[PDB]
RNA sequence: AAAA
RNA sequence: AGCCAGGAUGUUGGCUUAGAAGCAGCCAUCAUUUAAAGAAAGCGUAAUAGCUCACUGGUCGAGUCGGCCUGCGCGGAAGAU
């Protein structure tokens, strides 16, 4: 019962993910190869979170999700990192557009009942790394 | 906490929609997570049912055709705001919670009764 | 956790002096590999793991080295038993009694082909080999920190290659006497191969990691008996890495750290630069070469023959000039803004990297290593 | 660097050993070698003795050399060849060695060595702490010039008068000539 | 048990009680917060 | 588990 | 006041860090569904996890909360025939 946003594709058995579905118990390599066929789809370098469901019999099952709106609002603005200091050091601009855009993937994480509401949530994580929206 | 003005609004509000709504079904809410109300929300959304929790003091100071439904608030209360309501809040507390009182026609309509709302087409 | 546990059969210790010795012999007079099992299982199938005396008298190595680390549900234990009979009887009968004091628990056994003790020419060519691939295949499919190395079982002989994978991945080893009661983790003395010495071979592995197999001949002309081990023979008059191989391989190839050295105009131009800047380039460029990840991130443009330039970041008063030797990084030049541009200016039109190290002998070298005292 | 700090010197700060390790995984890897002594410091654990004196030679003295000094060795090189780098060493690693060549003295701790009698370099060293800092390399007819300069007036003082200008820093006795990495 | 002139609550567990005559803090969470006034 |  | 229940979503806010996921440090502290739920007051974890508080909905059916000014008392308070 463990959430986890490994990375696209590169599922290694590496410490990142690896130790800890040890200590429930499950193969690694097993979910490593199970998550990466239905990732490849994903565009490339991406931390989509996977919550994973383990059992008492040391069976998993596991859902991803739409990738982080953090991870999408830095790729959207060109940049890898975010503010050192958010709402003191500005470092990037994206049009609301690119809001919409973001909001609507993850829409289908999202909790509003609408696309202004989903934005909103979207422009508020927007402030809280820095980027400003332009 | 609240005020009287902030009472006084709250008293309006759920009066006005409950002057233009058609049937009311009053339910029990204890015990159930946040997640699961998050969807009664989405779905009550969905259908148009307006759906709000209320003090009972203030509920029954607003809701005076519904007096045969001012009758039963004692313990926790849920209310939403023609059919499918009964019928979302049936199906729901089977697989989940629980209904006490259902309003339509100016009449009440008992707790094991609200059959009749559930089917209705 | 996992537990990489080498099996030995300890486990058929009753049958001690009795007039059919156990011998492969002895299991197979009683019916093969699986009967035998059973008859062996019989004999401690009553003991408990909690039991003290059991853990010292009744039971196998593993099951009380196993029973000391503290086997619980949610594990998985491997054991390398033996080629032999006797050796894969006694596998069978410490996982039907695993299985039992521990429901919910996974052991599976592998059995490592020609892993004999009473030849020579087959265990040095096919059983260290195949126990290498075994244990550096489960180490692997379950990440270094997560296995533990348990190699109290078994030959006297495995021992050393099972300890010398453990210092090398970075997986620890357990180990615990009849007679003690006190888990031993044995002293991890930090181990590589050498880069001098294997140096040499970096051409030649590097046809078989391209075209994926060589002539015998060729290999043995191109190139001392150690070496031999890093080459299996696929067959068919060809040669292909040996699990030893991929290891150095590997070695050969993971970036390390680097020490920085100054040319002699370097030199002159680092100290004209402390004056005004402290000594603020004195610990970048130490602070990047012991870093291979700040490194690869300050690679500005590239120039012929290795060289690439770094700088310490935006609006900054220097750039340097470095490349990469063995494990030394050497400077070659440390300019400022203007002389940078105007470098980079000539080298829009021929070529840069060669002018520079055609004058190596006579301007750059030797190159003095970073350590000073100034006082 | 640190290492031979230690050997030397019973402890360094642990601060100054982070800093040379900025992976976590070196530290992680590294953790059993080193060990800490108190107040703030660490030391070679006995297992860290073992490797270190497996994969260092003995010494007594670290060579430096001086500005003047490397420009004045490598000059020479031309004449003879490599004979100065071995012997800075050798007077380095065998303080036998360093009294036999001490000739003249001159003021505030320097001295000239001479490597004997046929020869044509010298040398101007002194020894701080553990470093045997060298300062000049010259030939026969200059070392003769630089005796007279001394003989009349203070020359040991002024020397180390210039010794922000002209000599420090020294760097080490380290070099790399030929194209080969190992 | 402290025995100070200044006695006082130490977090929101102590209590004041005055016990013939002597003013004392006792708390449930933590022994090392009991203290006495004297 | 001090020649499995 | 006690007792029952909830105490969530963007999101693991960004920076830093091997890890920093409310809870080592820095900056911001918005937004959504909301009866209500701090970009978290406390505990905890190697980091997650887990616990509690703030906040709100129920049960109960008359008062309740902390400041100020002031009279008299209490502790602080152990000595040698
Ligand atoms: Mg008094
Ligand atoms: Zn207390």
């Amino acid at each position: 019962y463990v959430k986890l946003q490994v990375a696209a594709g590169m599922a290694n058995p590496s410490p990142p993910v690896g130790p800890a579905l040890g200590q429930q118990g499950v193969n690694i390599m097993e979910f490593c190869k199970a998550f990466n066929a239905k990732t490849d789809s994903i565009e490339k370098g991406l931390p989509i979170p996977v919550v994973i469901t383990v059992y008492a019999d040391r069976s998993f099952t596991f859902v991803t999700k739409t990738p982080p709106a953090a991870v999408l609002l830095k790729k959207a603005a060109g940049i890898k990192s975010g503010s050192g200091k958010p709402n003191k050091d500005k470092v990037g601009k994206i049009s609301r557009a690119q809001l919409q855009e973001i909001a609507q993937t993850k829409a289908a994480d999202m909790t509003g009942a609408d696309i202004e509401a989903m934005t909103r949530s979207i422009e508020g994580t927007a402030r809280s790394m820095g980027l400003v929206v332009e | 906490a609240l005020n009287l003005q902030d009472k006084q609004a709250i008293v309006a509000e759920v009066s006005e929609v409950a002057k233009g709504a058609l049937s009311a079904v009053v339910a029990d809410s204890r015990g159930v997570t946040v997640d699961k109300m998050t969807e009664l929300r989405k779905a009550g959304r969905e259908a148009g049912v307006y759906m709000r929790v209320v003090r009972n003091t203030l509920l029954r100071r607003a809701v005076e055709p519904f007096e045969c439904l001012k009758d039963a608030f004692v313990g926790p209360t849920l209310i939403a705001y023609p059919g499918a309501a009964a019928r979302l809040f049936k199906e729901f507390a089977k697989a989940n919670f629980e209904v006490k009182a259902a309003a339509f026609e100016g009449e009440l309509i008992p707790a094991s009764q609200i059959d009749r709302l559930a089917t209705l087409p | 956790a996992v537990y990489l546990c080498t099996c030995g059969t300890a486990a058929a210790k009753k049958f001690f002096g009795q007039t059919p010795r156990f011998d492969a012999a002895w299991v197979t007079e009683h019916g093969g590999v699986e009967a035998a099992s059973k008859v062996i299982y019989d004999t401690f199938r009553t003991a408990r793991l909690d039991d003290e005396v059991a853990l010292k008298r009744d039971l196998s190595a593993e099951i009380h080295s196993l029973a000391r680390m503290g086997v619980n549900d949610k594990d998985t234990v491997v054991l390398f038993s033996s080629e032999t009979a006797d050796g894969q009887a006694c596998a069978w009968a410490v996982k039907r009694y695993l299985e039992q004091a521990r429901p919910g628990i996974l052991c599976r056994i592998e059995v490592v082909a020609g892993l004999q003790v009473t030849d020579a020419h087959v265990f040095r060519t096919a059983g260290v080999l195949n126990f290498t691939k075994a244990v550096l295949h489960e180490i692997d499919a379950n990440g270094t920190g997560q296995c533990v190395l348990n190699p109290t079982g078994g030959f006297k002989s495995l021992v050393p290659y099972t300890v010398l994978i453990g210092m090398l991945r970075g997986v620890p080893a357990k180990y615990i006497f009849e007679q003690s009661s006190a888990l031993i983790p044995l002293p991890m003395m930090p181990v590589e191969f050498a880069r001098s010495r294997l140096e040499p071979l970096r051409p030649l592995l590097e046809r078989i990691q391209n075209e994926t197999a060589i002539p015998r001949a060729e290999l043995d002309k191109a190139l001392r008996e150690i070496l031999d081990s890093l080459f299996e023979d696929v067959g068919q008059g060809q040669v292909s890495l040996s699990p030893v191989g991929f290891l150095i391989w590997e070695e050969l190839e993971r970036p390390t750290a680097l020490v920085p050295f100054l040319s002699r105009r370097a030199l002159d131009d680092l100290l004209k630069m402390r004056a005004t800047e402290g000594t603020a380039p004195d610990d970048y460029i130490t602070r990047v070469a012991r870093s291979p990840e700040q490194l690869a991130i300050g690679k500005h443009e590239s120039w012929s023959k290795g060289l690439f330039w770094l700088k310490r970041g935006e609006h900054t008063r220097d750039r340097y000039l470095v490349s990469v030797e063995g494990w030394r990084l050497l400077v070659w030049r440390i300019v400022d803004a203007d002389e940078y541009d105007d470098l980079l200016t000539q080298n829009r039109k021929t070529d840069a990297g060669a002018r520079v190290v055609a004058e190596r002998r006579e301007k750059y070298a030797p190159f003095v290593r970073l350590e000073l005292y100034e006082d | 660097p640190l290492l031979e700090r230690i050997q030397n010197e019973t402890a360094i700060p642990r601060a100054e050993l982070d800093k040379a390790l900025p992976s976590f995984e070196e530290r992680e890897i590294l953790d059993s070698l080193f060990e800490d002594v108190g107040q703030g410091q660490v030391s070679l654990s006995p297992v860290g003795f073992l490797i270190w004196e497996e994969l260092e030679r003995p010494t007594a003295l670290v060579p430096f050399l001086s500005r003047r000094a490397l420009d004045d060795l490598l000059k020479m090189r031309a004449t003879e060849g490599t004979a100065p780098d071995d012997y800075i060493t050798r007077v380095a690693r065998s303080p036998e060695q360093l009294a036999i060549g001490k000739h003249e003295s001159w003021s505030k701790g320097l001295f000239w060595l001479k490597r004997g009698e046929h020869t044509r370099d010298r040398y101007l060293v002194s020894v701080e702490g553990w470093r045997l800092l060298v300062w000049r390399i010259v030939d026969a007819d200059e070392y003769d010039d630089l005796l007279t300069q001394n003989r009349k007036t203070d020359a040991g003082a002024r020397v180390v008068a210039e010794r922000r200008e002209k000599y420090a820093p020294f760097v080490r006795l380290e070099l790399y000539e030929d194209g080969e990495g190992w | 048990m402290k025995v100070r002139a200044s006695v006082k609550k130490l977090c929101r567990n102590c209590k004041i009680v005055k016990r013939d005559g002597v003013i004392r803090v006792i708390c449930s969470a933590e022994p090392k917060h009991k203290q006495r006034q004297g």
